[PDB]
């Protein structure tokens, strides 16, 4: 394993250190890092990228239309009187 | 270490005048503004007339060829006469 | 059934998916027409080869 | 399950209430003349109140090739029964039409379709190969 | 004004801005790491292994590009950009001011040592030191006649019509990470055209809630705040100041 | 006629003339015209009513 | 009027040009 | 030119990503002139650019091209398929690049109808070093939520 | 005669090279 162990072949590639110094690095070898060498460029990869089917649409329509009748019915849970003053008296503060 | 590289002036100061700049330079305010105090100021060098304005070579040199640059008149830094009214503690 | 097959697993989830407490679709077309629809208008109706249907 | 949520029937409007929102929503009864609600309750304007506001409007700035094509297409029927008078009519917009915004497909293709009803092929043609 | 040619070139060479592909990052290092010395522990090492990458093969090249032709024991800094394709560009930079002040301490020292970092080596001139001495001068204290009256506005009118230069010459990148009123020219668009970036600033000032895109929001608002509360049509912002500071 | 088409023609009226939609034409090219307001169907669905900033 | 105003505002990307057109033509023909 | 008749339904799919196996090539020519003109039409053509440059190929660079036009009236996507057709997506105020992304593909599966109609073969798809790529966000998400 | 009197393309965009050079 300290035989073929990673970059251990850096010992023999510069056969002198006058020949290693003879070169001059630049920055395109500081470049050259960051294209992926297999893989093709590409610029972003994120989640929104996931193509969604039919019924993975349809529940994430019927997702959506349970959050809005959740927030339509919790506007009337939270309408309790003693949290509906607070509310009203923290957007009077906040409008003041 | 500071190196002198040439003199800024051509007659010699004498030591009563270094004494009294030295005792000058060595109460200095800080802030401006009602809660201002009187303080002494530490590591006073030796000489005011050749300290920082011209005839040093200052070590902040990066590179191996580069030598410590020197250090030229008032008048060729621009802004600095400006700098020297506006840069306080507004 | 042939996901099941393929993958060499038998599966049973049950109640996939209720339609909705109310279900509505709008009218679909074929695959070409719904994509390019020429707009081609008579007197007062949009008359394509296949549909008609009220202009303004 | 069985209570409803909603009731699509029986209604929940009287017959006064069909009036009081009317005059709420902004519209005005216009009299026969000028226009009336067909039997799809969609508002339909007389061709010859469509020309009254073209001789009208044609000056203003918000005045529109499409406004010029939807007067023609309005002016249709009554250029389908009488070929002979309001061809004329058809004529004067076209006129209007190229001194305002000039040769365009809508203009072209109303004034093509409008001398199809006419039963002009001759005419039909000419303004193909003008169009060309 | 301008370091020496010599170390302008050298700095030019060292401090090197590569095309950035423009891929989605994932963080920013800013590292302090000494040229003659490999950083392969907890600094980098750590980072690199927390990350996957071989700490290795950055050290090499660093190894190979800054321990020549330059001085012992100095400080540099390395601002490391990691992208999505577990991929990372590294640029060397000057040391930081406080360093600089600490060997000078062991104006005129602080103009030679503010000559040392500008915002772009490519530019040596943009942007004028005169305004990031402050900024030096302010990080100084933070840590611890006839021939004025005369310099005073010789270096004012110096300034001024070299600000005045600047934001006529601003080149397309610049005017498109930053607006500027002055009218925009062929040979300026063809140059912006040439840098490889132009996409990428494009697509960054095309989104919203960008600094292009703010600062366009506030000149409308300007614009809007003139349209509300001007005397007259064609007032000018300067003079709408006047009025305000004299009326209160 | 070619300069006055070009000389009254708008940008957004010379990039929708050749556009349409996937229920007919375009609402814009349909309802450019209308000879008052009571003409117009209002064809915008429930979830379409909103309008962002 | 309206709607031109309503959709002007919230548009905020167009040329003053097709504006102003029409208004010229309505000063030429209307007085 | 095509020995059977072409299909009728389509598939239904919230297309997020391009697929430039059955696309020969896309000519995209923007104007980088002023953006205060077209702050809408300019990201969506931008990051349309981006996610065709991002897209599932082999290498999409050397199929997605992009032009700078310093006189331009408004930005246009020419694609070119295997047979030649020229197809342009009209772009408008309001459209999203996944709104564009949607367009192009259902534009692309019907001219793939077309080709295999025709009886020009196409390239199948099946899993590649992008689909691996996906299941990387994909297991993301799983484990997210 | 006092006022005579006053009168008398399509460039393809560059890739960086760090993305088209691999």
């Amino acid at each position: 394993l300290h035989a073929l162990r990673p970059h251990g072949n850096w010992d023999y590639l510069p056969l002198h250190n006058n020949q290693e110094q003879q070169e001059t690095a630049s920055l395109e070898l500081q470049g050259m890092k960051a294209s992926v060498d297999i893989g093709p460029n590409r610029f972003d990869l994120n989640e929104k990228d996931l193509s969604l089917d039919e019924e993975e649409q349809v529940e994430k329509a019927r997702l959506d239309n349970e959050l809005m009748r959740w927030r339509r019915l919790q506007r009337a849970q939270g309408s309790d009187y003693d949290h509906w003053m607070e509310a009203e008296t923290r957007r009077i503060q906040e409008m003041a | 270490d500071y190196k002198q590289v040439y003199l800024p002036y051509d007659a010699a100061p004498t030591e009563r005048e270094l004494e009294r700049e030295r005792r000058r330079f060595k109460q200095a305010y800080h802030g401006r503004m009602e809660h201002r105090k009187l303080v002494e100021v530490k590591e006073v060098p030796l000489n005011v007339y050749t300290y920082g304005k011209e005839g040093m070579s200052l070590p902040i040199a990066i590179f191996k060829d580069q030598k410590d640059p020197v250090i030229g008149p008032e008048w060729t830094y621009p802004g600095i006469y400006e700098n020297k009214i506006a840069a306080q503690h507004w | 059934g042939a996901f099941a097959k393929l993958a060499r697993s038998n599966f049973g989830d049950p109640l996939p998916s209720s339609f909705a407490q109310e279900p509505y679709f709008e009218e679909e077309i074929e695959a070409h027409r719904k994509h390019h629809r020429p707009d081609v208008y008579i007197y007062k109706y949009n008359v394509s080869p296949t549909h008609f249907s009220l202009r303004e | 399950q069985f209570v409803p949520l909603h009731l699509a029937f029986p209604r929940r409007h009287p017959n006064s209430w069909q009036e009081r929102q009317f005059h709420l929503l902004g519209y005005v009864k216009w009299p026969k003349e000028i226009g009336f609600y067909n039997a799809g309750d969609n508002f339909e304007l007389t061709p010859q109140a469509a020309y009254r506001i073209y001789k009208q409007n044609c000056d203003e700035t918000f005045w529109t090739r499409l406004h010029n094509e939807k007067t023609i297409i309005h002016l249709l029927p009554l250029v389908e029964q009488d070929p002979g008078t309001n061809m004329v009519l058809v004529d004067d917009i076209f006129r209007h039409h190229l001194k305002r915004f000039g040769a365009d497909h809508y203009i072209y293709n109303a004034v093509m379709q409008a001398a199809a009803f006419a039963k002009d092929f001759p005419r039909c043609e000419q303004l193909l190969a003008e169009m060309r | 004004r301008l370091p020496e040619a010599l170390v302008v070139e050298k700095a030019r060479d060292i401090f090197g801005r590569p095309e950035f592909p423009g891929k989605r990052v994932l963080h920013n290092w800013r590292f302090f790491i000494k040229a003659g010395k490999a950083a392969t522990g907890p600094p980098v090492g750590q980072e690199f292994s927390k990350l996957g990458l071989k700490a290795m093969d950055f050290a090499k090249v660093f190894n190979d590009r800054t321990k020549p032709h330059f001085k012992e024991d100095v400080e540099l800094i390395v601002r490391i950009q990691v992208y999505f394709d577990k991929s990372y560009l590294f640029t060397i930079e000057p040391p930081p001011t406080a360093w600089f002040i600490l060997r000078a301490l062991r104006l005129e020292m602080a103009y030679e040592i503010a000559k040392m970092k500008p915002l772009c080596w490519g530019r040596p001139e943009y942007p004028l030191l005169e305004t990031r001495v402050r900024r030096v001068v302010g990080q100084a204290r933070r840590m611890g006649t006839e021939e004025c009256e005369r310099y005073r506005r010789i270096h004012m009118e110096q300034y001024t019509t070299l600000r005045q230069r600047e934001l006529e010459e601003a080149p397309l990148i610049e005017r498109l990470h930053r607006p500027n009123m002055s009218p925009l020219t062929d040979e300026q668009i063809e140059e912006g055209l040439r840098d490889p970036c132009l996409l990428d600033t494009l697509w960054r000032a095309s989104h919203p809630l960008s600094p292009y895109h703010r600062d366009l929001r506030e000149r409308e608002l300007a614009r809007r705040y003139l349209n509300a509360r001007g005397w007259v049509k064609d007032m000018t912002p300067e003079e709408m100041r006047i009025v305000f500071m004299n009326y209160r | 006629q070619r300069q006055i088409a070009e000389y009254t023609t708008d940008p957004p009226e010379r990039i929708m003339a050749g556009v349409t939609g996937e229920k007919g034409p375009l609402r814009a090219r349909v309802s450019g015209a209308r000879l008052g307001l009571q003409r117009t169907p209002a064809r915008i669905p429930w979830t379409m009513q909103g309008l962002h900033r | 009027d309206e709607i031109q105003r309503r959709v002007a505002d919230r548009t905020c990307v167009q040329e003053q040009s097709t504006r102003e057109v029409q208004e010229r033509w309505k000063r030429h023909v209307v007085p | 030119g095509a020995k059977r008749p072409l299909a009728v339904v389509a598939p239904r799919t919230m297309h997020r990503y391009l697929f430039l196996m059955h696309m020969e090539k896309v000519t995209i020519t923007v104007s980088p002139l002023l953006f205060g003109y077209g702050h809408t039409i300019q990201k969506a053509v931008l990051d349309f650019y981006r996610r065709a440059i991002s897209a599932r190929s082999p290498f999409p660079k050397d199929k997605v091209f992009l032009f700078y036009a310093i006189d331009h009236i408004t930005p246009r996507i020419e694609v070119t398929w295997l047979d030649g057709t020229s197809y342009v997506p009209p772009v408008l105020e309001g459209a999203s690049s996944q709104d564009l992304i949607q367009m192009v593909m259902e534009e692309a599966w019907l001219a793939a109808d077309r080709m295999a109609a025709e009886g020009r073969v196409l390239n199948p798809l099946a899993i590649d070093d992008y689909k691996w790529d996906q299941l990387v966000v994909f297991k993301k998400v799983r484990d997210k939520e």
